[PDB]
């Protein structure tokens, strides 16, 4: 689809459609980019991201409605209309799936681009386990517990503990620890350690690392005094 | 609901 | 694409679809409601606007983003991106104009259904007067102000000065004047000669419809600040 | 901008 156009013109319009709110277009013209089949920048790894979260974010708050609508009816409506924001919510989650195996995963070779892209590996498996109930429920969260694992065990060896990939990793592995595989202890226990790591790290930081690393901190804070 | 990296 | 889905089923996921804000997919229910060929409600009506206001009002501001990008560089990309999204939100008005021309006014005999549409046809050429430049933005805009037209003369003889639907159309006739036609005088007679005959009106309404009567009024208000 | 029939 995006095959005709140049690599570089797919990253422009990208920034455009984020500068016009047009998410579905800015995950076309990443998913075109990635297709081309170069490494992406950091700069180019958050515009994927981004893209993809805001389309996948839009469809997770819709199927939300729709759920709680449909549990409260205890005609087929409201379950065909859950099933379509549904299916296309999965065929998002994966498409993301299938680029970051085809081939982004393995051609990243760098620390910060691998733990990147196996976070969104969780994610994306993650938000998959958000609706899933079929046979293959739990397969999704081991799927989402392996990705993220990884991702952690690299983070630790090779990142700082106030690196943002690495505070941003650990707080959606915490998520999916509550949320996900009904363990809320490891999941604050994780939120915890994470915290308190990285408030030891910030005295090494700049003062633009520093307010980088305490946005994210405030978000474990947040979910801590959610939890505890 | 908890939040995630936004 | 709709066509095998029953009307009431339609109805439904359209408000289903209101509810999780998926205004692509409203507007696609309420399209195929359209087009079993009955007439619409005062209540299917408004579902329609609601649904084409949404999306289309997505497209403006996005075109508006990417023209004020576009003219501040005075590569073909900025232009081809504002052209697709341009493209698009003509599509839309399009489809709408569309639905409007068959049948929905010819099938209208009561001035509240045939003002309610012809307000519509107004407004989708107004939005397609906003981005249009060819041989046709003449003609675009006075087919606006022709549709405009016939719904105040409708409006004027059989609706009371009050009404939602009387205002909200002059309100829209008003931001036509002003900020298409190049006619800031005539806006501004309209929305100050709407608002005090709308005033003298408000000592026969009930609390319900004072509220509802009320609140377009406070538009015309906002504007009037803006313009004098 | 001037306000439309929100
Ligand atoms: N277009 C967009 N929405 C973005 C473009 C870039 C970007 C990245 C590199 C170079 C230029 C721009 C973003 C940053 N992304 C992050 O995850 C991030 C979050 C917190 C703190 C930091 C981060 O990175 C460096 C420090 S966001
Ligand atoms: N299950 C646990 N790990 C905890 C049990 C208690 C506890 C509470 C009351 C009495 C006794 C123990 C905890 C106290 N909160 C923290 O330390 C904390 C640290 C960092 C950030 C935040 C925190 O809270 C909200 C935001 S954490
Ligand atoms: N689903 C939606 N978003 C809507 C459904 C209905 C609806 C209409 C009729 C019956 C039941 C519901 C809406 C009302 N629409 C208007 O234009 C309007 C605006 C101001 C004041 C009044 C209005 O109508 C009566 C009084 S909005
Ligand atoms: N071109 C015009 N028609 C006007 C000229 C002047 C004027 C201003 C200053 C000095 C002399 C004249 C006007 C004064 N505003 C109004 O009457 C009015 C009525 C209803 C609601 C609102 C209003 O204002 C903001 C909101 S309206
Ligand atoms: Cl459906
Ligand atoms: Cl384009």
């Amino acid at each position: 689809a995006m095959g005709s156009m140049e690599r570089a013109s797919l990253i422009q319009k990208a920034k455009l459609a984020e500068q016009a709110e047009r998410y579905e277009d800015m995950a076309a013209f990443m998913k075109g980019a990635v297709e081309k089949g170069e490494e992406l920048s950091c700069e180019e790894r958050n515009l994927l991201s981004v893209a993809y979260k805001n389309v996948v974010g839009g469809q997770r708050a819709a199927w939300r409605v729709l759920s709680s609508i449909e549990q409260k009816s205890n005609g087929p409506e409201v379950r065909e209309y859950r099933e379509k924001v549904e299916t296309e919510l999965q065929g998002v989650c994966d498409t993301v799936l299938g680029l970051l195996d085809s081939h982004l995963i393995k051609e990243a070779g760098d620390a910060e681009s691998r733990v990147f892209y196996l976070k969104m590996k969780g994610d994306y498996y993650r938000y998959l386990a958000e609706v899933a109930t079929g046979d293959d429920k739990k397969r999704i969260i081991d799927s989402a517990r392996s990705a993220y694992q990884e991702a952690m065990d690299i983070s630790k060896k090779e990142m700082p503990p106030t690196n943002p990939i690495r505070l941003g990793l650990a707080l959606n592995f915490s998520v999916f620890h509550y949320e996900i595989a009904n363990s809320p202890e490891e999941a604050i226990s994780l939120a915890k350690t994470t915290f308190d790591e990285a408030m030891a790290d910030l005295h090494t930081l700049s003062e633009d690392s520093y307010k980088d690393s305490t946005l994210i901190m405030q978000l474990l804070r947040d979910n801590l005094t959610l939890w505890t | 609901r908890p939040s995630s990296w936004r």
